[PDB]
């Protein structure tokens, strides 16, 4: 139905954690205060892409890497 | 069982 862009105004902590890769990584929580709930991400999002970097089949671990890049560019699909 | 890392 839609593909979605959360953008998150970094200051550091994001205020997520995320599960699964290599079926795709999801959105596991959002802390209530934090910088990612504040943007609008949600649990149950599935991260395609950050910051132009194609994370859709990525590891976990990559997908970590790719969030902690040194604003933050979340393209997430709702299934 | 579903490794969940905090970012």
């Amino acid at each position: 139905g839609s593909v979605e862009e959360i953008r998150l105004p970094r200051a550091g902590p994001l205020g997520l954690s995320i599960v699964g890769g290599s079926p795709g990584v999801f959105i596991s929580k959002v802390l209530p205060r934090g910088l990612a709930a504040r943007s609008g991400l949600r649990v149950g999002d599935r991260i395609l892409a950050v910051n132009g970097q194609d994370v859709r089949d990525a590891t976990h671990q990559e997908a970590v890497s790719a969030l902690l890049r040194p604003e933050l560019s979340l393209l997430v699909r709702r299934d | 069982h579903f490794r969940e890392t905090e970012v």
